[PDB]
């Protein structure tokens, strides 16, 4: 059940400096400045600010259309995943990316559209807990037409205070039905707003899945001493890519030194 | 050919030779032999383990085996002589081991030996419209072995039963597990057995005794599907020996190539197998086997 | 030709080479009927494994669909300038100026 009160406020813009940059694909350059054109996020672009406190707790739903930038700054991992497909319910094939602290959990499945699709957490107190106990993401998977699983882990979800110690930017995209996963996982230091600095995104893997991804969701974590459930303070960002061209500047090792948007 | 002098006669299309250099060709030296490194051939769909799978649904009952993101390998399969009878349609077996396939639906099933030569695109008979329906495009293979020492026994085997009565014919790759009761003529039945109202699914009488025909036998149907999304299972790749510090023609993953390989103090990114030069031309790569 | 060819359900008297071990060279006549060895199990002139009999009938049926109707197909084939033509249409030559 949707959380009674939250609060209603209307897309507030930021604006996000050299977030977007990443190698378009496995290629090796070095020393070299090299120049394509592919789906990206230009520089100085106005994205949306999207944030969880414990009276806002904002989770729109936006349209994925050709891609979408994602970004967050994480204390206590409160970002659970995301939810991809088309009409993002059981009447198409639907992608699942979530994190159980266990196994990652990638399924193409036919899922029961989940209107509040979050992990809770319950009695910290003493014994401080912060574990997972009920799924809320879907009800039911049926003709699971892909699923994968990668190996074994172990997430922190205990509760974090001051600055924001994790950023997290991905790139998603598709493309003839490949879908890319580029991510990039560094430590900063921040109160609010966003962290200022360069960062250059790594492929992951790909899911040659081959379908059209209309909408995408973005999940949460709650806890609460599912109407009463509240949250930490966080805040991740979402932005639309365009087929833009960048010039990227490679150093004798590899790494990306900086990128002109051309 | 004969002399390098007479090079310079053919090079400047005159019996005479001036004084002076010439440049009559350019020298290149052809690649001795091609080097084929692949990927390891492990993390494939375990299909000699669903072949060689104890028990079987039933014919109308089928389990559908979902082959994704895998490498198959039927070479294997068919030099080991672990099947009674191999037949494909409209691919050669060999054919199959170079292509890649977008879904691939195992069908397991166990039927006697009378009832498998009805196997094939768009054909009639009993397994054929009331069981399964082979489409006309179907591109895969038949393949069947004598399980009598295994799924039949001393006073007959149940488990394993069929569809003898349905009121038309099934779709190619329609599976229909109901039970309704079959209505022969115009008296009333609504799933109550009677006069013209018989049961139609029935149990295969299995036995060691049994006659080749009549013997029970583990058919895998190898269903090919080749959708608009990108192709998953693909066929086997078999590396070979490596060669460095020679010339000679490589194939690595999906790159081809011609030149001299060597290893030199160059560090990729773990996510970034192949490099490039100025021109996007391959100055290097990383072995799809050791890194 | 399905007027013709067609004999009852089928004719063996046209045959032809279904498998090969390679793409056989242009304007070349293939009479081997050694049976096709995928593997290294030696055939020795019988089907198995491995085996297969290249040697096949196309089925002619006067009843059979245009699809199975045999096509009688005469290739023309030709030389350019190689020689002098001693294949010439009726055209009526001419005084020579
Ligand atoms: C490529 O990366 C390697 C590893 O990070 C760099 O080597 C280290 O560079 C740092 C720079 O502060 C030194 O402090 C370390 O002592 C170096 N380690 C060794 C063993 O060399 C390397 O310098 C990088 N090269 C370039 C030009 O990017
Ligand atoms: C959230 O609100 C919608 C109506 O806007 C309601 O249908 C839904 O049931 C509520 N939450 C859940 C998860 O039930
Ligand atoms: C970006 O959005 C903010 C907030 O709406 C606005 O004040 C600013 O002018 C915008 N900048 C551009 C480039 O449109
Ligand atoms: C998450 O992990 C818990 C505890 O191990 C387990 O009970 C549950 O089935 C898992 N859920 C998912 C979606 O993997
Ligand atoms: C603390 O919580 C953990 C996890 O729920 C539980 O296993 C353990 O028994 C608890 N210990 C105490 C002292 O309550
Ligand atoms: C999913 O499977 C069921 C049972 O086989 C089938 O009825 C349904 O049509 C399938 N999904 C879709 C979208 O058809
Ligand atoms: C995706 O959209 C394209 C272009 O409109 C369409 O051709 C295709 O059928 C769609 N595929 C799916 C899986 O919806
Ligand atoms: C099945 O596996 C067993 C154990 O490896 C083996 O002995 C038997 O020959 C196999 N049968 C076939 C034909 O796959
Ligand atoms: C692949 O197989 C080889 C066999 O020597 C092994 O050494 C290697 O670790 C395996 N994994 C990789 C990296 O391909």
């Amino acid at each position: 059940v949707n959380l009674t009160t939250r609060t209603q406020l209307p897309p507030a813009y930021t604006n996000s400096f050299t977030r977007g940059v990443y190698y378009p694909d496995k290629v090796f350059r070095s020393s070299v400045l090299h120049s394509t054109q592919d789906l990206f996020l230009p520089f100085f672009s106005n994205v949306t600010w999207f944030h969880a406190i414990h009276k806002r707790f904002d989770n729109p739903v936006l349209p994925f259309n050709d891609g979408v930038y994602f970004a967050s700054t994480e204390k206590s991992n409160i970002i659970r995943g995301w939810i991809f497909g088309t009409t993002l319910d059981s009447k198409t094939q639907s992608l699942l990316i979530v994190n159980n602290a266990t196994n990652v959990v990638i399924k193409v499945c036919e899922f029961q559209f989940c209107n509040d699709p979050f992990l809770g957490v319950y009695y910290h107190k003493n014994n401080k807990s912060w574990m997972e106990s009920e799924f809320r993401v879907y009800s039911s998977a049926n003709n699971c037409t892909f699923e994968y699983v990668s190996q074994p882990f172990l997430m922190d979800l205990e509760g974090k205070q001051g600055n924001f110690k994790n950023l997290r930017e991905f790139v998603f995209k598709n493309i003839d039905g490949y879908f890319k996963i580029y991510s990039k996982h560094t430590p900063i230091n921040l109160v609010r707003d966003l962290p200022q600095g360069f960062s250059a995104l790594e492929p992951l893997v790909d899911l040659p899945i081959g379908i059209n991804i209309t909408r995408f969701q973005t999940l949460l974590a709650l806890h609460r001493s599912s109407s009463g459930w509240t949250a930490g303070a966080a805040a991740y960002y979402v932005g639309y890519l365009q087929p833009r061209t960048f010039l990227l500047k490679y150093n004798e090792n590899g790494t990306i030194t900086d990128a002109v948007d051309c | 050919a004969l002399d390098p002098l007479s090079e310079t006669k053919c090079t400047l299309k005159s019996f005479t030779v001036e004084k002076g250099i010439y440049q009559t060709s350019n020298f290149r030296v052809q690649p001795t032999e091609s080097i084929v490194r692949f990927p390891n051939i492990t993390n494939l769909c375990p299909f000699g383990e669903v072949f060689n799978a104890t028990r079987f649904a039933s014919v109308y009952a089928w389990n559908r085996k979902r082959i994704s993101n895998c490498v198959a390998d039927y070479s294997v399969l068919y030099n080991s002589a672990s099947f009674s009878t191999f037949k494909c349609y409209g691919v050669s077996p060999t054919k199959l081991n170079d292509l890649c396939f977008t879904n691939v639906y195992a069908d397991s099933f166990v039927i006697r030996g009378d009832e498998v030569r009805q196997i094939a695109p768009g054909q009639t008979g009993k397994i054929a419209d009331y069981n399964y329906k082979l489409p006309d495009d179907f591109t895969g293979c038949v393949i069947a072995w004598n399980s009598n020492n295994l799924d039949s026994k001393v006073g007959g085997n149940y488990n394993y039963l069929y569809r003898l009565f349905r009121k038309s014919n099934l779709k190619p790759f329609e599976r229909d597990i109901s039970t309704e009761i079959y209505q022969a003529g115009s008296t009333p039945c609504n799933g109550v057995e009677g006069f013209n109202c018989y049961f139609p699914l029935q149990s295969y009488g299995f036995q060691p005794t049994n006659g080749v025909g009549y013997q029970p036998y583990r058919v895998v149907v190898l269903s090919f599907e080749l959708l608009h999304a990108p192709a998953t299972v693909c066929g086997p790749k078999k590396s070979t020996n490596l060669v460095k510090n020679k010339c000679v023609n490589f194939n690595f993953n999906g790159l081809t190539g011609t030149g001299v390989l060597t290893e030199s103090n160059k560090k990729f990114l773990p996510f970034q197998q192949f490099g490039r030069d100025i021109a996007d031309t391959t100055d290097a790569v990383r072995d799809p086997q050791t890194l």
